[PDB]
DNA sequence: GACTTGTACTGGAACTCACGTGAACGAATGTTTTTAG
């Protein structure tokens, strides 16, 4: 299978007042898109909004 | 263990789906 | 939407000068052009490609009137690329024994673009030049060149052996060290910079790439790539407020458009092989049942409940399709990236051409950004599409602003798993020396660098800009099989590995901390 | 030594889960050709 570039983001354990685990500790594996996985958006003039 | 589903032991009892509740 | 691309290439003696330890510029330019042609051909793109070589011994250009525009040959005219072009690039194109400037070659390329594109309609015209800038040239025709380029709406791109110890192609490092550049090369670079500034302003500087850099950037197709279609809808914040919007697929995984067809070994035809599916009962006789005598059913815990397709369609959930409604607004901190779902990211802008919708969308985006909020919304592509709940958050840039939409999970889409804690374990607790070793390893393997007194991180390994290697590998293998039917597939190209690997500096710095970690941490397989 | 009965161990297959590949239908939109007013 072709390889994919990924990021391991640390994830610390978090518990609520009930003392029950809600976010397990470990790493979050996030898939990073390649160059060809993106798309080009059409050019659009930027119009600001008044306060 | 507190907050444990009676129907399925080993899985925490998910709260009922409420939806959008404006403050 | 078609396009015309004229590839201008130097084949002079200087291009063949292979400095020891560094690949010659001729080979790098050949590789870049081969990659471009492979992408254009194997993608079945309706793009016209022509090839002009300047520096050849002969002269085969329309401007060869007298002793001007010599040593320039139009190798291929403006016609659809085929395996013939790839074969000519690979084998029957050798460096010339004469040196020619790139200005007459560029004039010849413009003349080809003008003359050939007379009976056809092309939305974009592009010219790419691969040169070393190591030849004498005259500036007498620079102004006319710029005027013609501006009038004819022709884009320009330059590729040079050097960008603006060991050397690796596409290795995320310095291709040509800045020690040995000739004065003529500096003059050519300055002229190219002047031309680019005079054409696209300051933005033209970024369009001067290098062969090694271009091999892992996908820049060659930047000016010919087609825009995605727009999905029009109406963002709804209530029952009387609606904003016309258009959504595009900003990020979507790219797959292979071409499939594989099963063919017979003896004869390479798909019509001699037939695939059929049959249904049989649970009897020793293997009784056959027609498709019309089949009913859909579902399992209900050891009990089979028949459920016909018509009944399912009648009783399936029904909703009004093509809806983009805002369920509510919630603090951005309440939405976490780890919960993102789906396989696409949507970018929502205002309608095609209307100031009112643009103003409304800008107001909403600015309000969300200032208040640190995101919109929980309901998304449905059409009537058939299953409705989904997603999060839309503002995305403001110096040149454009929009709403980025990503799907969110449902209650049953979340898996509740229990994992043992690691911070309160007396058996897996690391020691101070182990923590110091890990810290040293992390410090020695940083892919981001701090710039000089400006507080701007620079990425050393921007994997987001690297093309998917699978497409290049498939194209190279297909071309090798086509041109060499009686040979096995070749190994993976070195530059692919170089671009898929981090800079050698990171490894060199990390050698020591890795050894320290190995010594400190005992690891034994079970 | 040959047969029978009872108990314990164990690797392969069935099941499930998840992903990738390819083919087919319909919705929605856009674009081109042809024909009545």
């Amino acid at each position: 299978i072709p390889p994919y570039f990924v990021a391991l983001v640390p994830q610390e354990e978090e518990l609520d007042d009930q003392k029950i685990q809600v976010t397990p500790p470990g790493f979050q594996l996030v898939f990073l898109p390649f160059a060809d996985d993106k798309r080009k958006m059409p050019f659009t003039e930027k119009i600001m909004a008044t306060p | 263990c507190p907050g444990e589903s009676l129907i399925n032991p080993g899985f925490k009892s998910k709260k009922p789906a409420g939806g959008v509740d404006f403050d | 939407n078609k396009a015309a691309v004229v590839l201008c290439m130097d084949v002079g003696f200087t291009m063949s000068n292979s400095i020891p330890g560094i690949e010659s510029p001729f080979e790098q330019a050949k590789k870049v052009i081969t990659m471009f042609v492979q992408r254009q051909v194997f993608a079945e793109n309706k793009d016209e490609i022509a090839l002009v070589l300047f520096g050849t011994d002969g002269t085969d250009n329309p401007l060869s009137g007298g002793d001007q525009y010599q040593n320039i040959t139009v190798h291929r005219h403006l016609m659809l690329p085929d395996f013939d072009l790839l074969e000519d690039i690979e084998s029957k194109i050798q460096p010339g024994s004469q040196q020619a400037d790139f200005l007459d070659a560029l004039i010849v390329s413009m003349d080809v673009i003008q003359h050939e594109t007379i009976g056809k309609k092309f939305e974009k015209r592009h010219i790419e030049i691969f040169t070393d800038l190591s030849s004498r040239f005259s500036k007498s025709q620079l102004d006319i060149i710029i005027h013609s380029l501006k009038k004819c709406d022709i884009s320009l791109q330059f590729f040079l052996p050097f960008s603006l110890g060991p050397f690796r192609l596409g290795g995320h490092g310095p291709s040509f060290p800045l020690k040995g550049i000739t004065e003529q090369q500096k003059e050519g670079l300055e002229i190219v910079k002047m031309v680019m500034i005079s054409l696209e302003g300051e933005d033209g500087l970024d369009e001067i790439y290098s062969f090694s850099e271009s091999l892992r950037k996908l820049c060659v197709f930047k000016k010919i790539e087609r825009h995605s279609i727009h999905w029009p809808c109406r963002l709804t914040i209530g029952s009387n407020l609606s904003i016309r919007i258009a959504a595009y697929k900003s990020i979507l995984q790219e797959r292979v458009k071409k499939t594989w067809t099963v063919v017979d070994a003896k004869t390479l035809k798909k019509e001699d092989i037939q695939k059929e599916t049959v249904y049989c009962l649970n009897d020793d006789d293997e009784t056959e049942v027609l498709k019309e005598d089949i009913i859909q059913g579902f399992r209900y815990g050891s009990d089979i409940v028949p459920f016909s397709k018509v009944d399912e369609e009648q009783m399936k959930y029904k909703s009004e399709g093509k809806c983009f409604s805002v369920l509510g607004f919630c603090k951005s901190s309440q939405v976490q990236r780890r919960f993102f779902m789906g396989n696409q990211v949507l970018k929502v802008f205002a309608a095609r051409d209307d100031e009112a919708a643009a103003v409304a969308l800008s107001s909403l985006i600015h309000a969300l950004d200032d208040l640190d909020m995101v919109a929980i919304v309901r998304y449905a592509y059409d009537k058939r599409a299953n409705p989904q709940v997603g999060v839309a958050f503002p995305h403001i840039k110096h040149n454009y602003e929009c709403l980025v939409y990503v799907q969110l999970p449902f209650m049953e889409d979340l898996r509740q798993y229990m994992f043992s804690s690691l911070k309160n374990s007396k058996k897996y607790a690391p020691t101070e020396a182990q923590l110091n070793a890990v810290d040293a390893l992390i410090d020695s393997m940083s892919l981001a660098k701090k710039d000089e007194k400006t507080d701007t991180l620079e990425d050393l390994f921007p994997t987001t800009k690297i093309p998917n290697p699978r497409f290049q590998r498939l194209f190279q293998c297909l071309l090798h099989r086509a041109l060499h039917p009686r040979e096995p597939l070749p190994p993976i190209q070195q530059h692919i590995w170089n671009m898929l690997n981090p800079p050698a500096e990171v490894t060199t710095k990390s050698q020591i901390p890795l050894s320290k970690i190995k010594t400190l941490f005992p690891l034994i397989e079970a």
